[PDB]
C-alpha cells in the first residue's frame, strides 16, 4: 500500500464589507503532495496550489486547483443570488445558481 | 420536515453548513415571539413579553458567559433583545444596536473587540433584519423586530436554563 | 492544453412554485400563522416550523441544466 | 415519495463520493451485458457478441493509453473483458484475471506495478464481483461475470471512442 | 470536564422495504430487467438503470435513533 | 476582519488487506492553526492533531480531533456500516444498519 506525506500552508483572512456575521472569506493554500511506495523508492512529488474565495454570506464562490509534477489546472465557480431581510420569502434576486466549471491538462 | 432537506441539490437561501448542523441536532434554534417561546425541544411556551426582561436563555450559574433575555417596548417592532456573551451587553432594539451602553453603526456591520479574532460580538443589520455571532459563545442569533432566534451550541446540553429549556438531553 | 468546460444553470421547478401558491402542509399551515396576531404586524413571515420548511423546499434548485 | 439521492442520510451500500461524483456528472458510467450496450448519454445501443474483442470505451488516436474491450464465450458468466490502462493489460474471466498474461491472484488484492504510487491497474475479487481502476487513466471498472461497468472520467470528453460513445 | 455524547442508530425504513417488495417505479423495472435474457441466468441483479436507483433508494439509512 | 495561517503536515497512509481498490488508510493530520487580528495583532494560536481511520470500502470509519489553545477541545466521531457482499444492487449486507456515535470533550 501506499503512503503520503502533505506538508502545506493555508494563508488569507476575511474580505471587508457586507454581513461580517457570515464574512467573506479568501484562502491560499500551498504545499507539495509526496506518495510513496513499500519500499519508498518509487515517488510521486505533486506541487498543489489552492486559491478559494466564498464572499459574505457564500454568495460567489470560487475554488481553483493547480497540480504539478506534468500539469492539471481546475477553475470551479458557483454564484447565487443576492440576499433580502426576510429568507423565508421568495424572491431573491433572480432565485438562480450559476455554476462554472474548467480542467486543463498539459 | 426539515430534514427533507437534501444538500445534494444547491439552495438559493440556506447553506450547506447551517441546515447540516441544524438537521444534525449541532445546533438548537430557539424562537421567541411577543406571545410565545418556541423551544427546540419542540414545546410551545405562552408568554406575553411585558416591559421587563425575561430570561429565555443562559448557561446555569454563569449568566455573564452567556444569557439573552427578551422584552417588548410596546408598538410596531416592539421587541428588545439583550444578548450578553463573556461579559459583553448587546442591545437590538426595532432602532438598531448597542454594545455595552454605547450605540453602534450596526448597518456597516460592528465587532467587539474589534481587534479581537476571538471576539466576543459581531452584529449587523439590513433593513429590519439584525445578525449577531459570539466567537467566544457560539451563540447565533438573528431578529426581525417581531422576533429573535437564539440557537445555542449543543455543548451546551445538561447547562442551559431560561425559558428556552432543555438542549434535548 | 486539452481544455474542457461545463456551465450549470440551477433553478426552482414549476412543481416547488405551484407546491407554494396551494394550501397543502406546509404552506397551509404557513399562510395560518400569517393572520395570528404574534405574526401579522411583520414584514417578515412567522418564524414557524411551517413556514421554514416551505422555505427550504421551495428554495431548492431541483431544476439542472448543463451547457 | 423520494427519487433522489440524498447524501444528506447515511447510505448502507454506497459512499458519498461515489454517488456525488456520479450525479454531478464527474464519472460516465457504460454498462455492456452480453446484448446491450448503455451509453452514459443514456442510450441502449444492441451488440450481441462474437468471441470477438469489441471495442467498447478508448481515448481518440491512444488506445494503448486507455481502451475497454468485451468479448463473449458461452455458458454461464460469458463475458469476457480486456482493459488496457498505459499499456498494461488487464484480462478479467470467470476463472480469475491477469495482467500482460500472467494470471494473478486476483481474490487478494493486485497492484501493477507492485511497488509504484502511481499504479496503472489494481484489480479486487470477491465472489463473482472484479473491481478495478487505475491511477493513471482514473478509469474505473467492475465485472459480474454476466456485465461489466466501464466509468470513465468526464475529463475525456472530446477524446471518447467505442461503443460508450458520447460523453455529455 | 464536560462532555457530549450521542450515540446514533441509522435504519431502513418499513415504507422504503415495503416499496422495494412492490412493483411501482423503479421496482417493476428491476423485476421486468430480471426475466431480461441478458441478466436472468445470474446471481447479481441486472445492471440497469432502474435497478440500481431501487437499490440506492432502499438502502438510505432514513430511520434516525439517537441515545 | 481577521487573517489566518494553518501550517499542517499530514502522514499515514494506506491499510493492507481488504478491497485494495478501495484500500484503508490511517492518516494523522499535525498542525497549528493562527488567528489574527486586523488592527494590530492580537494572535490566537492553536493546536491540531487529527486522526483517521477509514477501513476498505469505508466499512469502519474513525474522526478524532484534539484542539489545544493559546483551552483543550476534543471530539471523536465513529461510523459502522455493514460488510458487504458482491453485488450492491441486492439488499442484505449484514443487519442494514448504521452505528455512529460523536463524543465531544471540552477542557
Ligand atoms: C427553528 C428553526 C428556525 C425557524 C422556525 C425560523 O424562523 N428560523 C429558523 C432558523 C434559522 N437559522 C438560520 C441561520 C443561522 N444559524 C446559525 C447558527 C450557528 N452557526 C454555528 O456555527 C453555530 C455554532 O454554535 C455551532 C457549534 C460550534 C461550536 C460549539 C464551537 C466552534 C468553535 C471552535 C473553537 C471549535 C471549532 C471546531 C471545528 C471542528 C470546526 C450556530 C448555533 C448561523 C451561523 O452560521 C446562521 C446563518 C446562516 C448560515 O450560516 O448559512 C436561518 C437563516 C437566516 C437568514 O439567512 O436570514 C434560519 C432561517
Ligand atoms: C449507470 C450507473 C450504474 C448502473 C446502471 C449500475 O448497475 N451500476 C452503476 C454504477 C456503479 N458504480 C459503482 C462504483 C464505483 N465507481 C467508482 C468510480 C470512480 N471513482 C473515481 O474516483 C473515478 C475517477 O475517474 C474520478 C475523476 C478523477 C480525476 C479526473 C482526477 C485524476 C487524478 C488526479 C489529477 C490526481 C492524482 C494524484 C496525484 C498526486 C497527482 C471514477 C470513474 C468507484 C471508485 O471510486 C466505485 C467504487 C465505490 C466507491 O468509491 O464507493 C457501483 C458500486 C459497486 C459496488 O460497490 O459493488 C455501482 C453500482
Ligand atoms: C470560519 C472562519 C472563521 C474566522 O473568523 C476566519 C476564517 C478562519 C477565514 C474562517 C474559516 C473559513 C474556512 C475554513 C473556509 C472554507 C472554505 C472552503 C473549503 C470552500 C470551498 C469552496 C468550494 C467551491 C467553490 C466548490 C464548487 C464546485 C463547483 C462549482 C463544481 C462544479 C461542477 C460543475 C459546473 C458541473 C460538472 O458536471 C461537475 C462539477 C465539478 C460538480
Ligand atoms: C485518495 C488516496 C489515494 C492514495 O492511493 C492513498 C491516499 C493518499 C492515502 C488516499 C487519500 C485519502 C484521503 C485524503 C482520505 C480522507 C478521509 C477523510 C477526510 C475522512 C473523514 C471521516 C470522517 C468521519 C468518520 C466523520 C463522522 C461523523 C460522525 C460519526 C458524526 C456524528 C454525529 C452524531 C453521532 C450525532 C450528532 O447529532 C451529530 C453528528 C456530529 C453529526
Ligand atoms: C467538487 C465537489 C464534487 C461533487 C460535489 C460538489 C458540488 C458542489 C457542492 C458544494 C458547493 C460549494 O462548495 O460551494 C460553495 C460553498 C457554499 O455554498 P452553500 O453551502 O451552497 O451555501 C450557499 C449559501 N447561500 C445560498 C445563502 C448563498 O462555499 C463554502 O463552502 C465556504 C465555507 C463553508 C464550508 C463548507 C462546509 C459544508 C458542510 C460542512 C459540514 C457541517
Ligand atoms: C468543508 C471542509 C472544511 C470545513 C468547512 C467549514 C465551513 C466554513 C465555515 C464554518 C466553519 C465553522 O463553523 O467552524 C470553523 C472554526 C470555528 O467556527 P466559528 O469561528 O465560531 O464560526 C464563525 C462563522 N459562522 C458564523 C459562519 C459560524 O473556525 C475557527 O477558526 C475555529 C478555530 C479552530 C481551528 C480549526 C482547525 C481544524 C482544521 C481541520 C483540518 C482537517
Ligand atoms: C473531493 C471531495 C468532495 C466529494 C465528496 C467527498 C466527501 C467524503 C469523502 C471522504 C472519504 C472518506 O474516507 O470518508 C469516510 C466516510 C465515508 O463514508 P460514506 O461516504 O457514507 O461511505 C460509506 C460507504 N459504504 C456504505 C460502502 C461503507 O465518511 C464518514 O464516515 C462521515 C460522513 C459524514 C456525514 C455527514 C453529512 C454530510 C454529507 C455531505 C453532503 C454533501
Ligand atoms: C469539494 C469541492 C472541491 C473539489 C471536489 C472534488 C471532486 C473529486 C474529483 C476527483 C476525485 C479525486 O480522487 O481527486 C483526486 C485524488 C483521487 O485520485 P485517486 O487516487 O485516483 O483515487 C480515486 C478513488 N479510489 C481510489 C477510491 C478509486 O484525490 C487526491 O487526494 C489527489 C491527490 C493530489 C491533490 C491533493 C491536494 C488537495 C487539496 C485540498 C484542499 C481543499
Amino acid at each position: 500500500g501506499s503512503q503520503v506525506e502533505f506538508s502545506m500552508k493555508m494563508t488569507g483572512g476575511e474580505i471587508p464589507g457586507g454581513n461580517i456575521v457570515l464574512q467573506g472569506v479568501k484562502l491560499r493554500i500551498v504545499g507539495e503532495w509526496v506518495l510513496k511506495g513499500s519500499s519508498g523508492e518509487s515517488v510521486r512529488r505533486t506541487d498543489v496550489k489552492v486559491d478559494i474565495t466564498s464572499t459574505a454570506g457564500n454568495q460567489d464562490n470560487s475554488f481553483a486547483i493547480q497540480l504539478a509534477n506534468t500539469k492539471w489546472c481546475a477553475l470551479l465557480t458557483k454564484k447565487y443570488p443576492e440576499r433580502k431581510p426576510d429568507v423565508l420569502a421568495f424572491g431573491w434576486g433572480n432565485e438562480q445558481v450559476d455554476s462554472k466549471a474548467s480542467v486543463t491538462i498539459g | 420536515s426539515v430534514d427533507d432537506y437534501n444538500p445534494a441539490f444547491d439552495n438559493t437561501h440556506y447553506s450547506r453548513f447551517h441546515l447540516l448542523i441544524e438537521t444534525n441536532g449541532i445546533t438548537k434554534p430557539c424562537i421567541v415571539s411577543t406571545e410565545n417561546v418556541y423551544t427546540p425541544d419542540n414545546a410551545t411556551v405562552p408568554h406575553k413579553q411585558g416591559s421587563d426582561y425575561v430570561l429565555v436563555a443562559g448557561l446555569a450559574g454563569d449568566p455573564n458567559r452567556f444569557s439573552a433575555y427578551t422584552r417588548s417596548q410596546g408598538g410596531s417592532k416592539p421587541l428588545v433583545v439583550k444578548l450578553v456573551n463573556d461579559g459583553v451587553t448587546l442591545e437590538l432594539t426595532r432602532d438598531g444596536a448597542s454594545i455595552n451602553g454605547k450605540a453602534v453603526s450596526v448597518e456597516k456591520g460592528v465587532q467587539y473587540p474589534q481587534d479581537d479574532p476571538n471576539y466576543a460580538i459581531r452584529v449587523w443589520k439590513s433593513g429590519d433584519l439584525v445578525m449577531a455571532y459570539s466567537r467566544r459563545t457560539a451563540v447565533y442569533a438573528y431578529y426581525t423586530g417581531t422576533a429573535v432566534d437564539v440557537e445555542q451550541p449543543v455543548t451546551y446540553r445538561g447547562r442551559a436554563t431560561g425559558l428556552c429549556g432543555n438542549l434535548n438531553g | 492544453s486539452v481544455t474542457i468546460t461545463i456551465n450549470q444553470k440551477g433553478e426552482i421547478t414549476e412543481e416547488q412554485k405551484q407546491r407554494a401558491q396551494g394550501d397543502d402542509w406546509p404552506y397551509g399551515q404557513c399562510k395560518e400563522d400569517q393572520k395570528k396576531s404574534e405574526w401579522k404586524d411583520s414584514d417578515f413571515l412567522p418564524n414557524t416550523q411551517a413556514c421554514y420548511i416551505g422555505s427550504i423546499l421551495l428554495t431548492t434548485a431541483r431544476k439542472t441544466t448543463y451547457s
